């Protein structure tokens, strides 16, 4: 089905969230260097920092959006017996044809 | 319905927003920020308890942040689940059956 | 993903000695703080001086047998000054930056194993992709009838009726593969042991020999 | 035989056709070499028929079901419905054929006139 | 016969969905069907008391002749063609099939006649709050006819009845558990001055079970349950309810 | 990121079928 697309959009939003983590983890160790007085990477600190904010805001819009979509999909509109019953024949019949002549 | 389910997710997102900020801001207060200015309203006085703020921050903020994450990954994959919830036609065949019958059954004419 | 995050949130483990010793650690190391919060309950008897104080006091059975209201203080608002004004107090606030620093060092470490912990969860992202690639019977078992264990899948017979033991039941392993349960036919990912129908025709002739 | 195994078999040229124990059908464990045999070719024709024949049953069941109120449930009263499977194939092969052959010898008793 | 039933309706909008749903609930496809019903009243020229030779208070009522029309006498276009009844019903909405239905009432297109379902029903069971509509029906099958005036119209006149009004209904029915039937239907008034769809806008929904008994309180009570279960299962999607009795009384009126 | 949060009459249809009342 073509929803497998929307499914992959969310599984990727999932990787975005694991980035919210991965990114803010640097924010943790980098602010470690920063209050240690060694203003060495203060610009780099600012970078990965607005980056943790960025990843989660993108995730926030992306899954929030996905939820909006699912609500929209929701707004939008035994199977066993059917095909199986007939198809019986189709396989056995085609195979009975096959053993009668071939190649 | 779907609405109520989402509300929760939105709340979780808001929670996730409000705690890396407390980890950052409380970092200031944890590092100790004793002010020559009298107006500033953060305290770190008593021994144990003011560095205890640092031990609580660790568990609180870091697990609230990571927790908002764990809950939000649940939220994500929950919606995923929600979405995964979801020949020889003719008498021609009469001929075929006759063929098989003569084939399997004996006699040579 | 959610199921797997829920798995990590089930405490679940099959550890011998490994799992055993760890939980004993919790018992003792938690108990210590429980017991030291009881010194905190003993400061309660330390009030005495009031009936509501006695109430707090009985907190110790030994208070039940150590009748006295016992203690008394004076004024060293001067010593409060010394606590606050000492060069030692300025310095001690450095113990605040110091412990807080090492707490931030801990924090950094925890945060990084988290993204790598989300990486084992990418094995699952892949499993879901595998499932995306490649009946919506909804069932519940383990009895109860409410909650317990509930899930969904297809089966075989349908239109027209053999009668006994006929269906299918389907679930996902951590190897991102689906195991096919049968509600009997006893699970073995895409079956365990299978019997096809088979046939066989003998002729006894010998030219009548 | 014994209520523990059932073997499908018929008198003429003494032959036997198909099998599966009252215990079961086809259970997998054997060495694999390829040689065929005339009996073997015929035998593949049997399976598809016997198999097919109960798709028929699987079908005339559904005729009744789709068609009328009660439903079909509980399977083959008079072993009239049941008997079709494996019963009428056995019959078919054996009976009409051997008997026709035998009738033809009797019609050789009328083999006398130019006729 | 006793007919226990629940009613409701859906706009043509809801049909597509309802269908997919009903197929799953029942596990059978919907099956296309139709029927014409011709209603007759006692000849208003004759006049009769309301009592028997066995002093019984007996009220005048209408008779209902019902039967299938093969679709060949009903359908507007082959292009539509196909086997699917729901997409086909949109094709049928608002307006009539050939009809002029009079023709068939007296043969045409020197003649004998068809089989009919000849019925007369009573007002649904008096009840302060019924969980289900319970209605009695007297029926006989007419097999064919014979004699001078053998057209169904002559027959009815011979018996002292007069044609009153008529209607065609086309729909799909679902065959279901314990004699439960679901009809999703459309109804068309047939007059000589043209045909109009009574159900224009949507489908009449009827879920029912005809019970042979009446005098087996148990099977009657079982039947109530069946219908209840249905209404209940679909509750929050469609309400099946008991129609106003007064609205199911075929009496003089 | 800061912000804020019938097609017809069933009865009458039936009435018709029974009496021809429309």
């Amino acid at each position: 089905p073509y929803i497998q697309e929307r499914l992959k959009s969310l599984n990727d939003i999932e990787t975005q969230l694991c980035s919210m983590l991965q990114e803010a983890s640097q924010v943790t160790f980098i602010f470690g260097e920063l209050k240690r007085g060694n203003e060495s990477v203060k610009p780099q600190f600012e970078n990965h920092v607005k980056q943790f904010y960025e990843r989660l805001d993108k995730s926030t819009t992306q899954l929030r959006k996905e939820i909006q979509l699912l609500d929209e999909n929701v707004g939008t509109r035994a199977l066993g017996q059917d095909t199986e019953k007939m198809e019986e024949q189709l396989d056995l019949l085609s195979a009975i044809l096959d053993p009668s002549k071939s190649k | 319905m779907s609405n109520q389910a989402l509300y929760e997710k939105l709340e979780q997102t808001r929670t996730i927003l409000s705690v890396k900020l407390a980890e950052l801001i409380n970092m200031t207060t944890i590092a100790d920020r004793n002010d020559d200015d009298e107006g500033s309203f953060a305290q770190e006085n008593s021994e144990l308890a003011v560095a205890t703020t640092s031990v609580m921050m660790v568990n609180n903020q870091t697990m609230q942040l990571i927790k908002n994450v764990q809950d939000l990954l649940i939220l994500t994959r929950s919606i995923k689940e929600k979405w995964l919830l979801n020949f020889d036609e003719k008498q021609i065949e009469e001929l075929l059956d006759n063929c098989i019958e003569t084939f399997v059954a004996e006699k040579t004419t | 993903n959610e199921n797997g995050e829920t798995d990590d949130n089930i405490e679940t483990v099959m550890t011998q000695e490994q799992f055993v010793k760890r939980r004993r650690d919790m018992l003792e190391h938690i108990n210590l703080a429980m017991n030291e919060s009881s010194l905190a309950l003993e400061f309660v008897s330390l009030l005495l001086s009031s009936v509501k104080e006695s109430t707090g006091m009985s907190s110790m059975s030994p208070f039940l047998r150590k009748v006295v209201k016992p203690s008394s203080l004076n004024s060293d608002k001067i010593p409060y000054v010394a606590p606050t004004k000492k060069e030692y107090i300025e310095l001690d606030i450095l113990n605040k930056g110091w412990k807080l620093q090492s707490l931030n060092e801990s924090k950094d470490l925890l945060r990084a194993s988290f993204n790598k912990l989300s990486s084992i969860l990418q094995n699952e992202h892949d499993y879901w992709n595998k499932i995306m690639q490649s009946v919506i019977f909804k069932i519940r078992d383990r009895t109860s009838g409410q909650k317990l264990l509930a899930i969904k899948y297809g089966y075989e017979d349908s239109g027209s009726t053999y009668k006994h033991d006929r269906g299918i039941a389907n679930i996902r392993n951590n190897i991102e593969s689906q195991n096919l349960d049968l509600i009997p036919h006893g699970t073995d990912f895409v079956h365990s042991v299978k019997k096809f129908l088979r046939v066989r025709i003998f002729t006894k002739i010998e030219s009548e020999d | 035989i014994e209520n523990e195994n059932k073997v499908i078999i018929e008198l003429p040229n003494e032959k036997f056709e198909i099998e599966l124990l009252s215990l079961d059908d086809d259970s997998i464990v054997n060495h694999e070499q390829d040689l065929p045999k005339i009996n073997d070719k015929r035998a593949n024709l049997m399976l598809v028929m016997l198999r097919l024949l109960l798709v028929v049953i699987f079908k005339k069941t559904l005729r009744s079901r789709i068609s009328s109120p009660h439903g079909l449930i509980n399977l083959n009263v008079d072993d009239d419905i049941l008997i079709i499977r494996p019963i009428l194939g056995k019959v078919r092969f054996a009976n009409y054929k051997l008997l026709l052959k035998k009738i033809i010898k009797d019609y050789v008793l009328d083999i006398v006139p130019g006729s | 016969v006793q007919q226990l039933s629940l009613f409701g309706s859906i706009g043509d909008d809801g049909y597509d969905l309802l269908i997919s749903t009903l197929t799953t609930i029942s596990g059978n496809p919907p099956l296309l069907y139709n029927s014409l019903c011709t209603v007759w009243k006692p000849n208003p020229s004759y006049d009769v008391e309301n009592v028997n030779s066995r002093n019984q208070l007996v009220e005048p009522n209408r008779i209902k002749l019902s039967k299938e029309v093969p679709f060949s006498y009903l359908i507007d276009e082959t292009m539509m063609d196909k086997p699917l009844n729901f997409r086909i019903l949109k094709s049928f909405t608002n307006d009539k099939i050939p009809l002029n239905y009079a023709m068939t009432r007296n043969i045409l297109h020197n003649e004998s006649c068809s089989p009919w379902s000849l019925q007369i029903s009573d007002i649904p069971a008096a009840g302060n709050n019924r969980s289900v509509s319970m209605q009695t029906i007297a029926e006989t099958i007419i097999l064919s006819s014979a004699g001078k005036n053998s057209s169904v119209s002559s027959l009815m006149n011979g018996l002292g009845y007069v044609f009153e009004f008529q209607y065609l209904t086309i729909g799909v029915k679902f065959f279901m558990k314990h004699g439960l039937i679901l009809e999703l239907q459309k109804i068309w008034q047939i007059e000589e001055a043209g045909n109009s769809q009574i159900t224009s806008g949507g489908f009449l929904l009827k879920a029912y079970i005809n019970v042979s008994r009446g005098t087996d309180i148990d099977r009657i009570n079982y039947t109530e349950t069946a219908l209840m279960n249905l209404k209940k299962e679909l509750q929050g999607y469609i309400e099946l309810s008991v129609p106003d009795r007064q609205s199911m009384d075929s009496r003089v009126a | 990121k800061h912000d804020f949060k019938k097609p017809f009459n069933v009865d009458d249809v039936l009435k018709f079928t029974f009496t021809g009342e429309k």
